[PDB]
């Protein structure tokens, strides 16, 4: 499908075959010092993003179901409208405010939920 | 609806962001020696694969002028050339008093080269011997207010010292591909009728840029890429007349030059274990360096530009006027060909006045008609404050420079008496503006694979 | 057991205690920029291999049962004799043709199977 | 809570909210070749630690429940005492001897335990 | 005899020549194998090999 075969595409098409955009964090070869500086690559980007994606309990480079409740004060466009019509490339621009709160909610819920594993097998 | 928020990985979302890019060159250069050509040494072997792919439904803004990728190009290429002039000889004994003949030719129909002599350090540092060399006139200056007309100075030692270019490196521009790291992507604008700003209504993801030719120039854009369908004219804002308007051309115009003098190289040994090369006697007769263009095709091309400059100033007609004047490095068309550097006084190409109507080439009075003079320099201060000196060594034989014109750099000139024939000029400018003419199609973005949307899953402990 | 204590050994011996060969991706010390390019080492190799191994649903550095159907046209030596007699250092050379097809089959199966998970708790 | 908001704190408080200490392996920017060595960062430390933590079956940057038996000859202080009163910064100093044995026990148990899944699925 | 082809550099007295052994050594992910057959003609199979 290519590196960006869903930019400006719908949720249904863009959420299936996520892998094609996930694999291409592997390139780079020698040109002086600045190249080896330029090799942050997966070496930093992928490690960062995977650390976030695992701290939230989603150890997988694909769709993962978290539990934090969607809210009235963050959405304000009809629920059924989004998943059939819009693209990511205009959804991230409407949700961009509340990233930081969600990024803490998703991890505090993970710490809350893995705790019950300790009791449920002790 | 108590929906649970999810997270997706692999989301197609762009963020325009800054980064370095890899300079990459074609495969055939990499069986050669070090620095021969320089693109084999400091740039990576390339690969055209994969194929460029269209992004079917998109709308993305491009801003040619605000782009900084060209600045990364500029810094990288300057640093590349600076490293190229470390392993060569830093002249030095030749910045001495030069005794030169003063016979003069005086009879016209001729423009000549001055003969000079100097004392040199051979394999004994406590011995000096006599040598002679032919030097082109700009490279040599009178020595002192004490009017000994035979004592002349090399133009250095007033501002800096110089370095001879090694013969093992040549200046022919190998194509380069400025190319992205993974996690970043290069987007290419596919609208041919693109004014340089606003949305590109057709955009494509590209592995990385098609071959750029970093051909040095100062007044005209030599070998390169041409427009799809017609002339397209670009500038940030015509309000400020001081900014450089760039014109692309659809049909090529052909330019060919020649140095009919047959220079011969003279080898001089200057210091322990290192040689200096000069010009010896000239074989044959003395002749003038020149460049030719076909004048009906140039006139037609200039009229086609004129019907595209009239679009923005409809009530005011068009006049092309001579260069700014003053410094030679500004008021002349200069370029590189065969390793030698030409400097052309180009008032002949840009004298006229255009009036909207089309004065045609047909019927052709003489199909062999042409419009035709350039100087040559060895001591080159090629960029300001860079380690300016490069002494370009002479080449043997003669040379020709058949090439294509693909665009103009111009100055829109301010008004005068509200004249209907308000004028335009050729314009020298920065080398960044030279390379901005060829990377307009591209922008850089940063991919953000992680995004959040509402699923309908619930979660388990 | 050492870094290569199973090369040329049978399947059963070489498939148990895989850890001894998995852990030796940590090294490197300074000999300048050329050495620091040599630190692609694990930093790139391990991440490439783990990206592949996780995209196929197998987030584990050990034996992981995928589901893709082994085929008549890829095997052609009897099933039972492989797991008792033979070594990896000849199995890879029998099978080396069909790596690329398998490497796509395993990921498209994962994208298929996690989708049904997305519905089976929705 | 900050980078070290539990140092010298009781085990209960320090074992909850482990994430705040796990995430801070992302920093560093250019100062020459020596800095580029200095950025081993997550790029070596985290890859090492996570390789150990996954080889033991615990693919998660939080509390994980392994099975290896705690022993009379390693503990010698009362069980109920440790979890309520003591801190990590003095527990590691008493357990420092038996790290190497535990680090092999945890992985050989993991290899022992994934096998029974391989054959049961068969 | 110099200055006919090149210039020259005095060796500093603070460095001396006698060869210290070197162990050209592998990165992780790569491995060095060693051929343990003494009757070995420079090619062909080493029927005894060690990591
Ligand atoms: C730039 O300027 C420099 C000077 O600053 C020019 O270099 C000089 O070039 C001349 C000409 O080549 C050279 O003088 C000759 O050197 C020869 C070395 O072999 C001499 O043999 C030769 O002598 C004959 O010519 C003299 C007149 O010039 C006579 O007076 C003399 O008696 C010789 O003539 C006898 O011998 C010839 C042998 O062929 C014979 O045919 C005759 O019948 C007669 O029997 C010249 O002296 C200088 O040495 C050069 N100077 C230096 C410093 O090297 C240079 O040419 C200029 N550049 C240009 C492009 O013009
Ligand atoms: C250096 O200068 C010499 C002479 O000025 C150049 O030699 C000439 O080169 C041209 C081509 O550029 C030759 O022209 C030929 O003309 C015939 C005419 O029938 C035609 O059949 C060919 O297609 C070709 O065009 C010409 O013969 C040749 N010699 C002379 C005496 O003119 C030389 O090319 C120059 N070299 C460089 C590197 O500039």
């Amino acid at each position: 499908l290519g590196f960006l075969g869903a930019a400006g595409s719908t949720m249904g098409a863009a959420s299936m075959t996520l892998t094609v955009q996930a694999r291409n964090l592997l390139s780079g070869t020698v040109w002086g010092i600045k190249q080896l500086q330029a090799r942050v690559l997966a070496v930093e980007r992928y490690l960062r993003d995977q650390q976030l994606l695992g701290i939230w309990g989603c150890s997988g480079k694909l769709i993962c179901c978290t539990n934090v409740p969607w809210n009235s004060s963050w959405s304000n466009r009809n629920l059924s409208e989004i998943w059939d019509n819009m693209t990511w490339l205009q959804w991230d621009k409407e949700i961009s405010n509340y990233t930081q709160i969600i990024y803490g909610l998703l991890e505090e819920s993970q710490n809350q939920q893995e705790k019950n594993e300790q009791d449920l097998l002790a | 609806e108590n929906l649970w928020v999810t997270v997706y990985y692999g989301v197609p979302v762009w963020k325009e962001a800054k980064t370095t890019l890899f300079c990459a060159s074609d495969a055939r250069a990499y069986e050669k020696e070090v620095h021969n050509v320089w693109a084999t040494h400091a740039c990576v072997p390339t690969d055209p694969s994969p194929q460029e792919l269209v992004l079917g439904n998109v709308t993305e803004n491009f801003n040619m002028w605000k782009n900084d990728m060209v600045d990364q190009m500029h810094e990288d290429i300057i640093s590349l050339w600076d490293q190229s002039l470390k392993p060569c000889v830093k002249l030095t004994p030749l910045c001495v008093t030069l005794i030169c003949s003063n016979a003069t030719v005086k009879n016209g129909t001729v423009e000549e080269m001055k003969n000079c002599s100097f004392n040199t350090t051979t394999e004994i540092r406590d011995k000096e011997k006599k040598e002679y060399a032919l030097f082109y006139k700009p490279d040599i200056v009178p020595l002192s207010e004490t009017n000994n007309t035979s004592e002349y100075r090399l133009i250095n030692c007033n501002t800096s010292a110089c370095t001879q270019a090694c013969p093992k490196v040549t200046f022919e521009p190998i194509p380069i591909h400025y190319c992205a790291p993974a996690g970043y992507a290069i987007l290419k604008c596919n609208d041919e009728t693109f004014n340089g700003t606003g949305p590109c209504s057709n955009v494509s993801t590209v592995q990385c840029t098609h071959g750029i030719r970093p051909v040095v120039s100062t007044q005209l854009l030599l070998n390169g890429s041409l427009a799809e369908k017609e002339i397209v004219i670009r500038s940030e804002n015509l309000t400020n007349n001081a900014k450089i308007i760039i014109v692309h051309l659809h049909t090529p115009v052909e330019i060919v030059c020649t140095r009919p003098n047959n220079n011969t190289r003279k080898s001089v040994r200057i210091g322990p274990g290192q040689t200096f090369y000069a010009t010896g006697d000239i074989i044959g007769d003395i002749k003038q360096a020149h460049c030719n263009i076909s004048e009906e095709k140039w006139n037609d091309t200039l009229q086609k530009v004129g019907i595209e400059l009239q679009k923005h100033f409809p009530n005011k007609t068009i006049k092309y006027n001579q260069s700014a004047g003053g410094d030679m490095e500004i008021t002349t068309h200069s370029f590189n060909c065969g390793g030698e550097f030409f400097y052309c006084n180009t008032s002949n190409l840009f004298n006229g006045t255009y009036n909207g109507t089309y004065i045609s080439t047909n019927s052709s009075a003489n199909s062999t008609s042409t419009i035709t003079q350039c100087r040559i320099k060895q001591i080159i201060n090629m960029w300001q404050g860079v380690g300016r000196c490069m002494y370009a060594p002479p080449i043997a034989g003669n040379i020709t420079c058949r090439s294509n014109i693909t665009g103009l750099l111009l100055t829109r000139d301010g008004g005068t008496n509200s004249n209907e024939t308000e004028t335009f000029r050729p314009a020298g400018g920065d080398m960044r503006d030279n390379w901005r003419s060829e990377l307009y199609k591209y922008k850089v973005v940063k991919i953000e694979p992680l995004g959040v949307a509402p699923t309908r899953c619930k979660r388990r402990v």
